[PDB]
């Protein structure tokens, strides 16, 4: 019944500015206050910025006082919040949340959009470059054999690997992925086989990367 | 500027269990936390909001309580779907709203050692004049595992990055990836790359190397 | 004084309506006024009323309910709800509810202990009809409190009877 749906995510150069928006569905959504929840990567929540129902109370963590404003339109059933002078601690998820109201006590945020990704950084968006980590028959070997690919310097988030066009799943892990102090992203994917099959299977990992249009196919042998 | 301090940092329990998740406030509250609950990937939702305010459809074996500066969220007997994170988060002093840092609810398992390889750089990454070395720990319990690069028996430091996958849903095990990345210069100056991996289930750390050029 | 002795500017107040609930308009100020680092601040709980028969509530925390958090806090007016602070040109003066607020009811009774600060909490009910726009004050000041270098916060009760009926 209740819905909420944010757009506007990106990806934004520092100092660059961006505008999230919050479409409302299935309550009268001028009788609630909306807010602004963010989650960096790999960290909790953190209150951004809350709006009362006829817009007469708005409320700002500190850290982006001056820099972003939060509007809405009770007609358009729409929330906003308009982010200038982005810098790289604003990166993460946002979600939008309702709540009952704003007073002293201020009342839970009992739902929540979906989020939207906003990553703040000065890199450009790179194909990744995929390197086979082979399976040595000594060293990756203990009964059964390990076998993987690395996935390097791409940008941004994400990437999918598949192994033999989709029917190599099982003791498959692919990682999260880390990103670098260049700015660029990498992670490997691995997957566990019988020693004895690296004679005669073939196996190849699949990474895409569809902000480069980059399909990569990649054999990994002995 | 309230801080709320969640304990523990992970919590390690079987379902049917009591699971029971700590926060502690900076200053004392008398107004009651509200609790919320994130699965991975996914948007956080509302647990519960009082002692018994649970939202809509969340069930009962939610409770909280607590006072001053203790308050406890209670999961009476846990779900397989309540293995999650849980963020607590006071309402009533502010702005600014602060939420604490999270509990994450972990299946408890038996101690599983981790198989350890241990991947050379590819010549196709060392044409770019970059080497990665990778460690692989598959399939291991508990998550904590140290990891160590010796190059020529020489520890190395700030030039590795670790990954760890989310709990496996089927066995209850992690796996760890390390990476040692080098320029091509320095990886050719040196002859045995080794990974030394220590964790509860080996009864002594294990050593993967290898030597570079193949033996 | 709005203020008081406390140096807040009034950009630097936190301003919240209260929370509204069954024609019952409620402002809390158990937790918002404990010592804080920054303190004092002025917390004002902004009640709006252009709607018949609203139910004010007022809970102020009283001197040792929780221990060494308020041992300083004070509430004027003393004969609250009975008698109001009203802000002439620049200056606060005590009135009559009664006789700034026609056909206003004020009940002797809370939750069977007396409608006075005293008891913690503060009540009455404003009329059906309200021709005359008023505007008047309670102060909840905890703002002398203090532990561990920190300040208590001035609270505000601002309530506004636009007219209705
Ligand atoms: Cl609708
Ligand atoms: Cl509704
Ligand atoms: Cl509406
Ligand atoms: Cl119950
Ligand atoms: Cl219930
Ligand atoms: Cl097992
Ligand atoms: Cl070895
Ligand atoms: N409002």
């Amino acid at each position: 019944e209740v819905q909420l749906v944010e757009s506007g995510g990106g990806l934004v150069k520092p100092g660059g500015s961006l505008r999230l928006s919050c479409a409302a569905s299935g309550f009268a959504f001028s009788t609630y206050a909306m807010s602004w929840v963010r989650q960096a990567p790999g960290k909790g929540l953190e209150w951004v910025s809350s709006i009362s129902e006829s817009s007469s109370y708005t409320y700002y963590t500190d850290s982006v006082k001056g820099r972003f404003t939060i509007s809405r339109d009770n007609a358009k059933k729409s929330l906003f919040l308009h982010m200038n002078s982005l810098r790289a601690e604003d990166t993460a998820v946002y979600y939008c949340a309702r709540s009952d109201g704003l007073s002293m006590i201020a009342a839970p945020f009992d739902y929540w959009g979906q989020g939207a990704r906003v990553t703040v950084s000065s890199a450009s968006t790179k194909g990744p470059s995929v390197f086979p980590l082979a399976p040595s028959s000594k060293s990756t070997s203990g009964g059964t054999a390990a076998l993987g690919c690395l996935v390097k310097d791409y940008f941004p988030e994400p990437v999918t690997v598949s192994w033999n066009s989709g029917a190599l799943t099982s003791g498959v892990h692919t990682f999260p992925a880390v990103l670098q102090s260049s700015g660029l992203y990498s992670l490997s994917s691995v997957v566990t086989v019988p020693s004895s099959s690296l004679g005669t299977q073939t196996y190849i990992c699949n990474v895409n990367h569809k902000p480069s249009n980059t399909k990569v196919d990649k054999k990994v042998e002995p | 500027e309230i801080v709320l301090t969640q304990s523990p940092a992970t919590l390690s329990l079987s379902p049917g269990e009591r699971a029971t998740l700590s926060c502690r406030t900076s200053q004392s509250l008398s107004i009651s936390l509200v609790w919320y609950q994130q699965k991975p990937g996914q948007a956080p939702r509302l647990l519960i909001s009082d002692a018994s305010n649970r939202a809509p459809g969340i069930p009962a074996r939610f409770s909280a309580s607590g006072s001053g500066t203790d308050f406890t969220l209670t999961i009476s007997s846990l779900e397989p779907e309540d293995f999650a994170v849980y963020y607590c988060q006071q309402r009533s002093n502010w702005p600014p709203i602060t939420f604490g840092q999270g509990t994450r609810l972990e299946m408890k398992r038996t101690v599983a050692a981790p198989s350890v390889f241990i991947f050379p750089p590819s010549d196709e990454q060392l044409k770019s004049g970059t080497a990665s070395v990778v460690c692989l720990l598959n399939n291991f319990y508990p998550r904590e595992a140290k990891v160590q690069w010796k190059v020529d028996n020489a520890l190395q430091s700030g030039n590795s990055q670790e990954s760890v996958t989310e709990q496996d849903s089927k066995d209850s095990t992690y796996s760890l990836s390390s990476t040692l990345t080098l320029s091509k210069a320095d990886y050719e100056k040196h002859k045995v790359y080794a990974c030394e991996v220590t964790h509860q289930g080996l009864s002594s750390p294990v050593t993967k190397s290898f030597n570079r050029g193949e033996c | 004084t709005e203020s008081g002795d406390t140096a807040v500017s009034e950009d630097s107040y936190d301003k919240y309506a209260s929370q509204n609930t069954n024609k019952e308009y409620v402002c809390d100020f158990t937790d918002q006024l404990k010592p804080t680092e920054s303190g004092p601040k002025v917390k004002k709980c902004e009640v709006k009323v252009n709607e018949p028969l609203i139910k004010v509530k007022i809970i102020c925390p009283l001197k040792g309910s929780v221990e060494k958090l308020y041992d300083n806090i004070e509430y004027v007016p003393k004969k609250s709800p009975y008698v109001v602070l009203t802000k002439e040109e620049t200056k606060l003066k005590e009135k009559l509810l009664s006789k700034l607020i026609y056909g206003l009811l004020i009940s002797p009774t809370v939750n069977e202990k007396e409608n006075n600060f005293k008891e913690g909490v503060i009540e009455f009910t404003l009329p059906p009809v309200v021709h005359k726009a008023t505007v008047f004050y309670f102060i909840c000041d905890n703002s002398k409190t203090e532990d561990d270098n920190k300040k208590g916060n001035r609270g505000i009760v601002e309530v506004y009877v636009e007219p209705y009926g």
